[PDB]
């Protein structure tokens, strides 16, 4: 928003630094579509993409790989994007936000992918800029969620092909929310599996997985609340750039985000219940082990005491050669064992 | 069709005694079981619906319970006005069926 | 190359019914060749195929009708959630029947497929016995308006019968939940724990089966498929609402059983006190007397106990005094 | 119900039937509070035709129907006031979350009133529905007892500015009273948390964990109810439907802030309850550890001595050991020194 | 009408009319003496303590033209802070919080503030308030308070309340320091209860800040006709003070959460340590005594009695067993 770019320490002034971790790949896809035709174009040359700024027909530019700060700088300079917006584009450790300017709207969103057989939740920040007839979109790496919008434009399906760029911004945001729902389904399946495992067999892997799931759910909450806020901001007023015809769609997406937030809060509560269940189950197992150990200890320590009796080398044995002394002490053996077994059965151990 | 067998067919008891009437359905009726009190020659009166909820204006002595397909009606303390025939109804389906009636008589 | 999934392969039977507004006929046969001319007829028909293990039969019908292979593996793949497939020539829907046994609580599920093709509906069952008998009864006895409509109404009748069986399943599970809660509250036992766990697992399986089915019905009615006539949209809408009811009941039932589990598992406390006090007092009583009995096992030429008179009564009295002192000191620490 | 707003289809009912869903079928009453700048009137009747003519009354009126088990009264009011049948189904549907729907001629809101019960650790909600149409506010209730007595007192005694303003101000006042009673409910929950904390920290009884768990479930249900209430208030403040007149719109900001406060307080209460559970478990573990102290010290002072006794209590030959002179006092001093050393080691360990 | 105050023993009435030209203070409980002060052009600050006698408050409200419902709100005790604006007066209700040493109890004290034209009326539940510096400054003729109107008096009283909050926060800071020293030095049940009392009191302070924020925000945003300027920057400063109070309370909450985590960790560590020492000595010495018991046979013909001087061999085996048991602990990182 401000003209002056932020001044970091240890960096030469006026520098822009990519913040994330992905540097493998870079590619620019352009999908220019009109009422009667479309075009597709995948290159790594920024110059062939720049003239699409002033095209009357809507344009979709997808620049994947923002570690190339030079490409981001060139696109921002040509499109008139302020330097601070570019800094926010390159900053990854940033919660979702929406910013309104005179000639464009800048939206920061976040994707998510869940990995099977290795439960880790990963995030990737995508930025969208709606300028004039174009929708710039910046991505960290190959792999996104907007394939359905691509196919809809390719096959002239729906009302997307006959509308302006704001409907394209809608399509992308709704696809992102849809894959949020997909992620929630994956997480719910994992929660069911974890529930069965913890309730059936308490192990260290169980608490490891459950705590990782808890951290992931907290991260999801922290990501999903500002996204609801920014969709609210997109459908409340949005004066300059977004037409009044497209606001019911943004309202629909806002409702979807409300549902997602409710679901993630339910998941948090369920996971807390799972942690309590694990603690109770482990306490019960330790109690059972103590029951067993105490049973044998209580039925054998007095036995060792009576074995120590008649085990002392004293001159005067009362039953020094009494007949059936071993049978009578074994009878006392059996009687004591039986009576302690009966007594412990009274308390239902 | 769901058919419900009500037992005992007739049990005799005096005032102040807990009297229980049971009624078992052959098929599964979830909870739509209603209990009716009919004195001779008059229209039946509703006592308990949903197998546990007593109708508004009914004395608190009457109570109902359910355990699976087995439904019971109990009166905590009989009164001279509690000697009539009690019926058992399922309304789980559109084809409503009744019980057989368990006449309670002063003894 | 199609691989089967169903554990059992005991039986295999094929039947088909051709009904029209004027006349009616039903056919039963074993050979797969007899069902070929039935599709050529304009009147809607209904081929019932029990047993998908006969892979040559399914391959033949798939190649004759014009069905993509992936549909064939999906029909062969029993272990899959219900879903709908929209193709330019046919719609492919897979559902899941359910059987519940009382006095032995298990939940068994049998996959069922449904392919709607122009003026014919194809279904591939897994075994004998199903829940579509009322549809056949209505076809035979001229009940309802099914004959006056096309194959879309037949698909509607099949799905509606399956949802009705789901309602019956819910009734049985209602009875199970009632008796289970009553037994758990009246007396908590290990068998009740097993029953609660099995019921929770069964409800989880029910949810995993029913929640996609609601989306399937939503796709069938809301998307306005080209094959499904506009006249049958309200009927699919009604089945969608019935699925809404089923889902709501399933969620409520899982909430009830989860509450039961939590209430049962709340209390574990008393053991850590009682059994541990018992162990500590027993050990502290019997270790010292054992030590006093074992110190005399020392082997030496000379030891004072040899000369002392009544050494055994003396050591027994000392051990008894020590035990009395320890037990009295135990009352100071209570427990 | 969002898609085209049609009447849903059930299975055990005829197609068009509206069914009451709750459990309260005891009392039925219709109460009207019609007021103006100077004059006001009120009456209680069980006849709905005595409140039907008020639809066209110019002055603000407040029709309050208590008892919705009488589906006939609800259907008659809906037919006379032009309410959509799905709205009536939602009114009679109790197992629901708070919602707001804006129609071209009226505004439909669903809210909840809780009543925490002492000595019976559970809270029960009652659904109340509001319809703000033209110059009348329709209120539907399940049973006798509500939180809107301050609004009645304000109307009767001409307090505030309620008499001057129109029906939308009455709707604002009703929602304000409901959220204030939410604050009162939170205060009662705080008192229960105080009692539970005293029980946990003083005597770790058997039922204290059950009370913690049921209080946690109560907070969970409260959160599940309050979040949609915040949604409703944000929608009322921000979507500014035509019936609100844009002059009462700032009055909803206070209520929105109040719902935010209530949500934050519910979160803090949940955290406090979880911390209480943690303290209780720590106390139980500390008791078991106090038992561990005695058991471990007895074992660690007795086992090695009996081990030495067992080593010496053995029978071999051809070795100048075992049978000795004055060796028994030597071993006596040996385990005496061992016991003294173990006691000294315990002194370092700071217990016994 | 109905009054539910906690304290009823104390009752005192104060009137303090101040002006630059002269100063005046009034004492005693003459109910009729307070009425004529409403006609004075110079600002006056009537302070009333003790509401258990409803007659005096009823009379003063009736003479001042206050609504009976406002008087009933004054009589209430468990009332959240609120501001109500009327054509002739404004009703302010706030909380006064006092903290006593040697007891970790947070106490509430409701105070009401109403100003009309130039007269300001207080309402105290109990004797004692934090407005003593304000009245002392009035007596000493310091600041611009005497040259302003009653709105500046209301601002001064609210500022004094905020300063009292500040004092309470540094007192709780010292409390937190002491209990942190105790918990890192010596843990006990009393320290647990005291830290958790801090936690609950901090939650209470957080709860009470928000209505104060709301009432202040309304006060400096609604620009009432009764409060005619010369108040916006001062109320904004009080708002900033409230923000800082909230931040300090949040920091204290983090501190006490850390303390409670520390105590739980200490308990777990002690349990682990005692179990560790018991298990180590058990596993190192019980097997050795088992072997000794094995070799404690008294057989007349013992083939293992003589095995090429097996005595040192057996003790070497015992030493090796002890060493390997200790090493196994070291291998899996026990000590």
């Amino acid at each position: 928003e401000e003209k002056r770019l932020s001044a970091k320490k240890g960096l030469p002034p006026g520098t822009l630094v990519y913040t994330g971790k992905y540097r493998e790949d870079f590619e620019i896809e352009v999908m220019n579509y009109s009422i009667e035709e479309f075009r597709e174009f995948k290159t790594t040359d920024v110059e062939s993409v720049l003239p699409f700024r002033d095209s009357s027909t809507p344009t979709w530019i997808n620049i994947t790989g923002i570690h190339r700060t030079d490409v981001v700088q060139r696109v921002g300079e040509f499109f008139g994007i302020h330097p601070l917006v570019l800094e926010d584009i390159l900053n990854v450790h940033q919660r979702p936000k929406v910013e309104f300017f005179e000639n464009y709207v800048f939206i920061v969103l976040k994707m998510f992918t869940y990995d099977k057989n290795l439960h880790e939740l990963e995030s990737e920040q995508v930025s969208l800029i709606l300028t004039k007839n174009c929708v710039l979109m910046f991505q960290e790496k190959i792999g996104d969620v907007f394939d359905p919008v691509r196919e809809r434009i390719r096959y002239n399906r729906g009302i997307i092909r006959k509308k302006r760029a704001d409907y394209l911004l809608y399509s992308l945001i709704d696809a992102l929310v849809d894959d949020y729902f997909v992620l929630l389904e994956k997480i719910d399946d994992e929660i069911d599996v974890l529930e069965e495992e913890v309730l059936e067999r308490p192990e260290k892997e169980t608490v490891q997985r459950t705590h990782q799931l808890k951290r992931n759910l907290v991260e999801l909450r922290k990501t999903i609340w500002p996204l609801r806020e920014v969709l609210s901001s997109l459908y409340r007023d949005v004066p300059p750039l977004i037409e009044k015809e497209t606001v019911p769609y943004f309202r629909d997406v806002y409702d979807h985000t409300i549902q997602i937030a409710d679901t993630v809060e339910t998941f948090r509560d369920i996971v807390s219940g799972l942690l309590d269940v694990y603690l109770s189950s482990v306490s019960n197992k330790t109690n059972e082990v103590m029951k067993v150990l105490t049973i044998i200890a209580t039925i054998f320590m007095p036995l060792t005491f009576i074995a120590g009796i008649y085990g002392m080398n004293f001159e005067y044995m009362p039953e020094l050669r009494w007949k059936w002394g071993y049978p009578v002490v074994l009878a006392v053996m059996g009687v004591i064992a039986v009576i302690m077994v009966v007594y412990f059965k009274k308390k239902k151990w | 069709d769901i058919q419900m067998t009500q037992s005992p067919s007739s049990l005799s008891a005096s005032v102040g005694d807990r009297v229980t009437i049971t009624c078992r359905a052959s098929q599964s009726v979830s909870s739509a079981v209603a209990w009716y009190q009919q004195k001779p020659g008059k229209a039946p009166k509703l006592l308990i619906y949903s197998a546990s909820s007593l109708y508004s204006g009914v004395p608190s002595r009457f109570s109902g319970s359910r355990s699976g397909t087995d439904f019971t009606l109990t009166i905590s303390s009989l009164q001279p006005e509690d000697f009539a025939t009690y019926y058992c109804q399922q309304s789980s389906s559109s084809l409503i069926t009744f019980g057989q009636g368990t006449k309670v008589e002063i003894k």
